[PDB]
C-alpha cells in the first residue's frame, strides 16, 4: 500500500519559480485595470463591419511573427488570393506588431492584427474587388 | 488483438491472450487470468499511473490530474494515456446500477469566466468520453467549479499543481 | 569549555576564491539557456510595444503606497492614506524596451585556476551558485518595476487623476539654400509634460458590477 | 549550516509512513487528499455503550494518535461526532458534544502544536453508510479529526 | 542525510516553500533554503536586543553596545 | 571560426539525400524544381476510408516527414488537401479541410520551424489523372506540402 | 569536413547568399562567409546591453560598463 499524490512532473528551476511568480503578479495587475477601463468607457462598434468575411477567406492559418505589419500582411493576401494596396506614407519608426496563434481563419488574423495596430494603422477588405487594403495613420 | 486508440469502443477480449500463450498450461492461465482481471490489481494499476482512489463508506472516487491526461489549456483529450483510460472503464464495469458524477476543478490564476468555461468543457468531455464506452444517459452529470473549494494551497508550486484536478464521485445505491 | 568537568590556513582563502567564480559562471549559463528556451513566453508578457502613447511617447512611471505612518521623533506623527509618485517622465523613444536589457546575465568562461580542499572547493561552488541566485531576482524586481509603473498610469490616466502629455507639431515647407533642400519639414515638440492633479473635485470613480441568473 | 537547523524537529519521512501504514492496519482509516488530512475512528474502539466514558486500554491508542499528530505543522485541527439514532435528536447531540470535548482535552494535554482546536457534535445527522442495523457496532458512528497541512 | 527515506528519493528543491519534494506528491521535512519557516527561539551572541556590538577595539575588556548600555556579561572579569 | 557555428544545426546534406532516397522508394513523392520542393501524400497510407481519423500507424509517416523538414530552413508551408467525388461538393470540401487541419498541427506539434502554415482543401475541383475508377484508392486524392527554401 | 557528401563536391562560395554550391545544383549546409544568416542567440563576454568595457586598467577588480553601470558579476571577489 505505497501511498501517493497524483501529478508527480519533470523537476523544476528555481528561476522558473521566480519568472512565475513575477509572471501571476503581473497578470492580475492587468486583469483589475483592463476591467477598469471597460467600465469606464464603453465600446460599441466592432470591426466586423470594416473587414467583413467571404469565400476563400475561410482557409486557415497558424503563425509566428515578430516583425514589421506590411509583408505580413501581402502574405495574408497573396494566400487568400486578393490584391494588396497601401495608402499613406510609411512613418519613420515602424509599426512592429507580434502574432502568436493557432488554428484560426485569416478573417480573423486580420482582425487581430486590426486590432494590434491600433491607432497607426488600419485593415479593409473589400470583397467585391477583392482588395485587401492597409492606410497608415496623419500622424507626425 | 488490441486497437491502441480505444479499441473502436469494442470490449477487448484480453483473457483470450493469455489462455493462448500459457496453452501455447491451462490452469496457469486460467490462474494469471483470475489474477489479473480482480479488483485489486486494477486497484494497483491506477496506483502505477497517476491515478488516486478513495473509497469511504459507500461512496467511492477516483481522482485525475489534468496534467498528465489533456493537452495543454484545451478541451482535447491526450492519447498518449489511453491505459489508465481504459483501466477507468474497466474498474467502472463493476458497478452497473450506480449514478455517476464527474466535476472539473482548476486553480487560481486567469478570469473568472475562463476558468469557469474551461471547468465546464473539460468535464463535458470526460463525460462524453464515459458515456461513448457503454454507460447509458441517465446516469450521468458533469459540472464545473471554478477555484471554488481548493484543496490546496494556491500561493505554493506545488499545491497549486495538485489543485487541477477531476473528480469522479459515485454511490453504491 | 562546555561543563566543570569538561574543563577539568592559505589553501582556505584560495579553496574559496577558485570556487565562487566557477560556481557564478556555471549558474550564470544554466539561467541563461532557461531564458533563451522561453523566449516567446516573455515577449508575450512583457508586452512593452502595447503600452506605447500617441505620438511614440513612452509613458511615464508612477509609484504607489498605502496606509502610511511616520514617527518622526518622539512628540510628533504624521499618518497619510495613499500617496503616489512620479519615479520616472515620459520621453520620446524610437524604440520600445525590451526584457533582454534586465534580464539577460553576463557570461565569460573563467579559464584562470589535498586533503580538505575538495570540501572548500565544494563550499565556494554554494556560494557561487546563491549569488547569482539573488542577482537574478533583483532584476526581476527591476523589470517589474518599469512595467508596473507604466501599468498604473495607465489606470491613473483613466481615472482622471494625471494628465496626458500635450504635443505640438509646426509644419514648414520646402526649405533650405541652392545647396541643400529638405522637401517637408515637420517639428514636434511635447510642450506640457504629465502630471498629477491636486484638484480632487474632477475625479471619477469605477464601479465594476457582476450579474448572473 | 552547523548552527541552523536542518528539519523541522522530531519529524521524520520514514516514522510518517509508519505510522500511517500501522494505523491503517490497525484500522483507524488515514486518508490524505491534496494537503487536507483525515483520521477515522469508529467508537466502539473508544467509547463504552453511548457513555461519555473512555476504556483504560484506548488511551494508548489516543497516545499513538496524538505521536502521529505532532510530525506536522498546522494552525487549526477540527474534531466531530456522530453517533447513531437512539431516543430523540437531543440525547445524541449532547452525547457527541462530550465524546468531543473529552477526546479534544487528551490531545490538547498531550503536546499537539496548533493553534486552535474546534469541537463539534453532528448527533446522527450525517450518515456515510445506508446500513443502519448495529448499535455502536455501526460503522456510521465514529470521530473523525481533520486538518490541513501548513506550509 | 536521508529526508525522502521510504519515499522515492528527492525530486527537487520548492524554493517558494524552501522545502524538498518526494519522489511521491509529499512534502519533505527538510528544509532546503535558508529563507524558509523555522521556528527559531534561541539565538547567541551578545548585545541582543540592542544595536549589536559596537566594533571599537578597546584597551580594557568592557564590550559596549550600540546604544550605549555596557554588557558587563560578555566583559571579561578582573 | 571554433565559437561560430559552421553550418545550420542538425543538417546535414548526407542525410538530405539518404530521407529523399528512402521516401520516393516507399512511395511519398518528393520533388524540386529550382527551390520549390512537393511532397504528394496518397490519402489511402494516412487516413480510413474518407474519415478524418488517422490510423494508428500513419502517425511514424508523419514523423518521418516532420524529420525531413526539419532540414531546411523556410518562412511559409502550405498544405492542400484534395479528395474524390462522392456525394455532393459541400461534403468533400468538409473532409478536405478537416484532413488538413489535423495533418497541420501534428506537423506543428513537432518542430518545424516555419513562420507561417497555411491549410486549405480544395475538394475534388483538380483532378491531376483522367482514370477516376477507385475510390479512396484512387491516385488523385492525395495530400500535398510545397514550400520554398529560403536562402 | 565533408560539406557536399552524397553530392558531386564543392563546386564554389556564393558570396551573394554566403553558401557553398555543390557539384549537383543543390545548395549546400556549410556557411562560407561570415555575412551568412547564421541563428546566433548565445553570446559570450560582459557588459552586454550596456556600452561594452570602459577600458581603464583597475587597481581593484570592479568591471564598469560604457554607461556607468558596473558588473559585480564579472567583478572578482573578496
Amino acid at each position: 500500500m505505497k501511498f501517493k499524490k497524483p501529478p508527480i512532473n519533470n523537476p523544476s528551476d528555481d528561476a522558473t519559480i521566480k519568472l512565475a511568480e513575477a509572471a501571476v503578479s503581473v497578470s492580475d495587475s492587468m486583469l483589475e485595470m483592463a476591467k477598469v477601463e471597460k467600465v469606464i468607457t464603453p465600446p460599441s462598434k466592432d470591426n466586423t463591419l470594416t473587414i467583413p468575411n467571404a469565400y476563400n477567406l475561410q482557409a486557415r492559418a497558424s503563425v509566428d511573427w515578430s516583425g514589421p505589419i506590411e509583408e505580413l500582411t501581402a502574405r495574408i493576401a497573396k494566400a487568400a488570393h486578393f490584391r494588396f494596396r497601401v495608402l499613406g506614407k510609411s512613418p519613420s519608426v515602424p509599426v512592429l506588431i507580434s502574432i502568436s496563434t493557432k488554428d484560426e481563419s485569416l478573417a480573423e488574423i486580420l482582425r487581430d492584427i486590426d486590432y494590434q495596430a491600433g491607432k497607426k494603422a488600419s485593415i479593409h477588405v473589400y470583397p467585391n474587388s477583392q482588395v485587401v487594403e492597409l492606410r497608415y495613420a496623419k500622424i507626425y | 488483438c488490441f486497437h491502441p486508440p480505444y479499441n473502436n469502443f469494442q470490449p477487448d477480449r484480453r483473457a483470450v491472450k493469455r489462455v493462448g500463450v500459457d496453452t501455447g498450461g491451462g490452469t496457469v492461465g486460467l490462474v494469471a487470468s483470475i489474477y489479473r482481471d480482480s479488483k485489486r490489481k486494477i486497484i494497483r494499476d491506477l496506483q502505477k499511473q497517476d491515478i488516486q482512489y478513495v473509497e469511504y463508506g459507500d461512496t467511492r472516487t477516483l481522482i485525475i490530474p489534468t496534467d498528465k491526461y489533456f493537452m495543454f489549456s484545451s478541451p482535447r483529450l491526450n492519447e498518449i494515456c489511453y491505459p489508465g483510460l481504459n483501466n477507468v472503464i474497466r474498474l467502472l464495469n463493476f458497478y452497473p446500477q450506480s449514478t455517476i458524477y464527474v466535476a472539473g476543478f482548476t486553480d487560481n490564476v486567469g478570469s473568472r469566466s475562463h476558468k469557469r468555461k474551461l471547468s465546464q468543457a473539460q468535464a463535458e468531455t470526460m463525460m462524453t468520453f464515459l458515456w461513448a464506452n457503454g454507460i447509458a444517459a441517465k446516469r450521468l452529470k458533469a459540472e464545473g467549479y471554478g477555484d471554488k473549494n481548493a484543496i490546496s494551497d494556491n500561493a505554493i508550486i506545488h499545491g497549486s499543481a495538485q489543485n487541477r484536478r477531476i473528480e469522479i464521485q459515485w454511490f453504491t445505491s | 569549555t562546555g561543563s566543570l568537568a569538561g574543563l577539568q590556513m592559505a589553501l582556505k582563502e584560495t579553496a574559496l576564491s577558485v570556487g565562487a567564480q566557477a560556481g557564478l559562471a556555471w549558474r550564470a549559463k544554466i539561467i541563461d539557456e532557461q531564458l533563451n528556451k522561453q523566449a516567446r513566453n516573455l515577449d508575450a508578457i512583457y508586452d512593452f510595444n502595447s503600452l506605447v502613447l500617441e505620438h511614440n511617447i513612452l509613458p511615464p512611471v508612477l509609484l504607489e503606497g498605502r496606509n502610511t505612518l511616520n514617527l518622526a521623533d518622539a512628540q510628533s506623527i504624521r499618518i497619510s492614506d495613499r500617496t503616489y509618485k512620479v519615479a520616472k517622465q515620459a520621453h520620446f523613444i524610437t524604440t520600445p524596451p525590451t526584457w533582454r536589457q534586465y534580464l539577460w546575465m553576463d557570461y565569460v568562461k573563467p579559464e584562470a585556476p589535498k586533503e580538505i580542499w575538495c570540501i572548500y572547493t565544494e563550499r565556494g561552488w554554494k556560494n557561487g551558485i546563491d549569488q547569482a541566485n539573488t542577482i537574478l531576482e533583483e532584476n526581476i524586481a527591476r523589470i517589474k518595476e518599469d512595467f508596473g509603473g507604466m501599468i498604473l498610469y495607465r489606470k491613473l490616466l483613466a481615472m482622471n487623476m494625471v494628465s496626458p502629455p500635450y504635443v505640438s507639431h509646426t509644419d514648414l515647407g520646402v526649405t533650405g539654400d541652392g545647396s541643400e533642400i529638405h522637401i517637408d519639414d515637420r517639428v514636434l515638440r511635447i510642450t506640457a509634460l504629465p502630471e498629477l492633479n491636486v484638484n480632487s473635485a474632477e475625479w471619477r470613480a469605477a464601479v465594476a458590477k457582476d450579474e448572473n441568473a | 549550516v552547523p548552527k541552523l537547523p536542518c528539519r523541522v524537529d522530531g519529524a521524520c519521512d520514514a516514522t510518517i509512513i509508519k505510522m500511517m501504514t500501522d494505523l491503517n492496519k490497525k484500522g483507524i482509516k488515514v486518508a490524505s487528499v491534496g494537503q487536507n488530512y483525515l483520521i477515522s475512528i469508529p467508537a466502539s474502539a473508544l467509547f463504552a455503550d453511548q457513555s461519555p466514558r473512555l476504556n483504560w486500554a484506548s488511551y494508548s491508542l489516543l497516545n499513538e494518535i496524538a505521536a502521529f499528530l505532532k510530525q506536522f505543522r498546522k494552525i487549526a485541527i477540527t474534531v466531530t461526532s456522530y453517533s447513531s439514532k437512539y431516543v430523540s435528536v437531543k440525547r445524541e447531540r449532547a452525547l457527541t458534544l462530550a465524546r468531543s470535548r473529552v477526546v479534544s482535552e487528551y490531545l490538547w494535554s498531550q503536546g499537539v502544536d496548533s493553534r486552535i482546536i474546534f469541537t463539534q457534535g453532528l448527533g446522527s445527522d450525517k450518515p456515510i453508510t445506508s446500513y443502519t442495523l448495529g448499535g455502536d457496532r455501526s460503522p456510521n458512528a465514529r470521530v473523525e479529526i481533520t486538518f490541513r497541512r501548513a506550509v | 542525510d536521508g529526508c525522502c527515506s521510504k519515499m522515492g528519493g528527492i525530486n527537487y528543491c520548492d524554493s517558494s516553500a524552501g522545502r524538498l519534494v518526494c519522489n511521491n506528491g509529499f512534502y519533505s521535512t527538510c528544509y532546503c533554503t535558508r529563507h524558509a519557516v523555522m521556528d527559531l527561539q534561541f539565538l547567541m551572541g551578545c548585545c541582543l536586543w540592542h544595536g549589536g556590538v559596537y566594533p571599537q577595539l578597546n584597551s580594557s575588556g568592557l564590550v559596549v553596545c550600540n546604544d550605549g548600555y555596557v554588557s558587563e556579561e560578555c566583559s571579561l572579569q578582573k
